[PDB]
């Protein structure tokens, strides 16, 4: 029974690491955009 | 013609044979569709043939279709 | 049997606070960002 | 022409055996077991569709009766309309 | 460490356990020290069976003294239960994170002795290097170079060891040190990970399978990695893609799912380009098609699909058939294609075949003699493909007859007319068509 909700909170570990994968890609763009105005 | 109408025919062929597997044998289907081409000599014992196995799954109430073309 | 269902959902719960951080991110990112022309003003 | 001038089509179970043969796989009923030593015998692929409700399914499976049938005619017509024309069997007019 | 949630991960650390052995006993046998070897299993005894706290130095001290297979395993087992242990563990990352050394001892432990005391080693270092401190590029490298934690991960037999492994790396690939750790190691890690996925599209397995498909997900994350991979593993991607309607897990969905768009990410270089690659040779389209059409458990997974869907429908947007035969003869494979049967394709594109001093021609000739030279074995794929490269030659024979004499110098009606003693009936109709289309009526 437990074993789901383990299963769960893994899968939901993968789409937390997902989001801050695209959380960190994101940032860079955005910052390098406007690093190359600021420069 | 001769090509495209054959292909549409075959289409319809395949259609409806999979309407059929999944009619008779439930759904998933998971039958093994398979096209046998019998020689002209032996279509009838073919035939037969096919018939007799076909009776475990008790026209037959096996899917079964018969193409000349 | 019951409580693996709603540790899932606590669970997705957290994932979707984890998705609404990225704006967060972009957001530092900004001031970061801020930062890097403050420094170039410097330097000017 | 072609290997044989005619097709069967089968769609048995896959976990259904045999009756003339039983505990037969699927080599051994294209064998002799359960045919009479066809060539060209192989499984069709046919693609995954939308299942739908078991009624739809019937009207479905009606549909395409009529169709195939219709299509079927057709096909004879078209057949012999090509054998009508001695062009037919030549590499005339590409 | 995360990575010991797995059931191969906790039988291992429990087998590795079950050979640990007392440190009273070492340090009678004089292999370690008297102080250091009593705070080790007054550890081992708060843990598995008072906490030592900062005397877990001196302990990992003795045990790196200490070369006795028996009292590696122990120290080993002790290690992972500190981690384990929520009070235990924090002392040991923080020694770990102020002196490199007992990380660096750590990992020579790793991959080390008996195979749970290896895997007991390495899950230790592993989740010393969790730690943000304590993580170093150097440190990665050095357990990447370890050959023994290689061909443990490789080892399609010790399946236990294998997904611990697989679950370890994962969990590490968090790090983006670890990461291009894993894309300097990944000329030996990917074969293992495109074998594992093969043997899953052919429980333990579904962890492996799940951990090795977060790995290839974490790496594709990163634009250049995954844009390398693609190109080195397009056979790999095809079988995932396969395999992603093959598997019957919501998981496993979403995250083959994951992957293949990762890899067909529009920041990837030439993203466009690989898609469109994706979707002619490994018929990515359809399988998109039936999946849409499909249900699946996970709303992720199902926006991943529908995102998989429109990039196949806008790479097919501007397909054609003449540019699918073309896909299919440069992957000299052929099934009877609905272009090989349609009277349309092969009347439009006929005149494209003889262009560029009839190449198309030269390469279907060249095809046609290769399968001469390989029908030997009879093979049932092997004689479908020669039936179709029989039909195609005929027809690029009867439309536009120019083309025969370029065949006839190629020596292609000379291997279509020796392939007329070939047993197949299928391929004995096919050579007398050719033959009749020669010259014949």
């Amino acid at each position: 029974q437990a074993f789901i909700r383990k299963e769960a909170e893994e899968k939901a570990k993968e789409i937390q690491l997902k989001a801050d994968q695209e959380y960190e890609i994101e940032k860079t763009n955005i910052v390098r955009n406007e690093t190359n105005n600021i420069d | 013609a001769y090509v495209d109408v054959f292909i549409n025919w075959f289409h319809i062929k395949a259609l409806r044979v999979y309407v059929e597997s999944v009619l008779r044998y439930g759904l998933p289907p998971h039958f093994n569709i398979k096209i046998i081409a019998v020689p002209p000599k032996n279509l009838s014992k073919c035939k037969s043939e096919l018939i007799d196995a076909f009776g475990f799954l008790g026209y037959e109430p096996f899917v079964m279709y018969i193409i000349n073309l | 049997e019951k409580e693996a269902h709603e540790i899932v959902s606590k669970a997705r719960k957290y994932r979707q606070d984890k998705l609404k951080q990225a704006k967060t991110d972009a957001a530092k990112e900004i001031d970061s960002y801020k930062i890097q022309k403050d420094k170039e003003l410097k330097e000017f | 022409l072609y290997t044989a001038n005619d097709f069967i089509l089968i769609s048995l179970p896959q976990n259904a055996q045999p009756v003339t043969a039983p505990g037969s796989k699927t080599d051994s009923w294209f064998n002799e077991t359960l045919i009479g030593g066809r060539a060209f015998v192989s499984d069709f692929k046919i693609p995954e569709f939308k299942i739908g409700s078991l009624d739809t399914l019937i009207v479905e499976s009606e549909e395409l009766s009529k169709v195939d049938n219709q299509i079927g005619a057709s096909i004879g017509k078209i057949i012999e309309i090509l054998q009508g024309l001695n062009e037919t069997s030549t590499n005339a007019y590409r | 460490k995360i990575l010991m949630d797995s059931t191969h991960f906790n039988e291992i650390r429990s087998i590795i356990r079950s050979r640990s052995v007392a440190w009273d006993a070492l340090a009678r046998s004089e292999e370690l020290s008297e102080i250091d070897a009593s705070t080790a299993k007054a550890l081992e005894s708060i843990l598995v069976k008072k906490v030592n706290g900062k005397t877990l130095i001196p302990l990992i001290h003795l045990l790196s003294t200490s070369d006795n297979e028996d009292c590696k395993k122990s120290v080993q087992n002790l290690i992972a239960e500190l981690l384990s242990s929520d009070k235990y563990g924090d002392d040991t990352v923080k020694f770990f994170q102020e002196d490199p050394k007992q990380l660096e001892q750590l990992f020579d432990v790793s991959l080390k002795g008996d195979f749970q005391t290896v895997l007991i080693s390495g899950f230790n270092v592993v989740s010393l290097l969790v730690q943000n401190g304590l993580h170093n590029v150097k440190l990665v490298e050095k357990l990447l170079k370890n050959n023994n934690l290689i061909n443990i991960l490789q080892n399609i037999e010790q399946m236990d060891t294998c997904y611990v492994c697989i679950r370890l790396l994962q969990e590490l690939a968090v790090i983006p040190e670890y990461r291009d750790v894993i894309w300097l190691h990944e000329k030996k890690f990917m074969p293992t990970l495109f074998k594992i996925l093969q043997r899953a599209t052919d429980h333990l397995g579904i962890q492996l399978q799940y951990h090795s498909l977060l790995l290839i997900w974490l790496l594709t994350f990163n634009p250049v990695f995954a844009n390398e991979l693609v190109q080195k593993y397009l056979s790999d991607f095809l079988d995932l893609l396969k395999l992603v309607k093959i598997t019957i897990k919501e998981k496993v969905s979403r995250l083959c799912i994951s992957i293949i768009l990762q890899c067909c990410s529009t920041r990837v270089k030439q993203h466009k380009k690989v898609i469109k690659q994706l979707l002619l040779l490994g018929n990515a389209l359809p399988t998109v098609q039936s999946l849409s059409e499909r249900k699946y458990s996970d709303e992720e997974l199902r926006q991943d699909i529908s995102n998989l869907k429109e990039i196949l429908e806008n790479e097919y947007q501007e397909l054609t058939s003449f540019d699918e035969y073309v896909a299919e003869l440069d992957s000299k494979l052929l099934c009877w294609s609905p272009p090989h049967v349609d009277n349309g394709f092969w009347s439009d594109n006929i005149d494209e075949f003889k262009k560029d001093n009839y190449k198309i021609f030269r390469q279907l000739i060249e095809l046609l003699q290769a399968k001469v030279r390989n029908g030997d074995v009879n093979a049932k794929q092997e004689k479908i493909i020669i039936q179709v490269a029989l039909n195609d030659i005929t027809h690029v024979v009867e439309l536009l007859p120019e083309s025969i004499d370029v065949l006839d110098k190629t020596g292609g009606k000379a291997d279509i007319m020796e392939l007329l003693n070939h047993s197949d009936s299928r391929v004995k109709y096919e050579a007398l068509k050719a033959t009749q289309a020669i010259i014949g009526y």
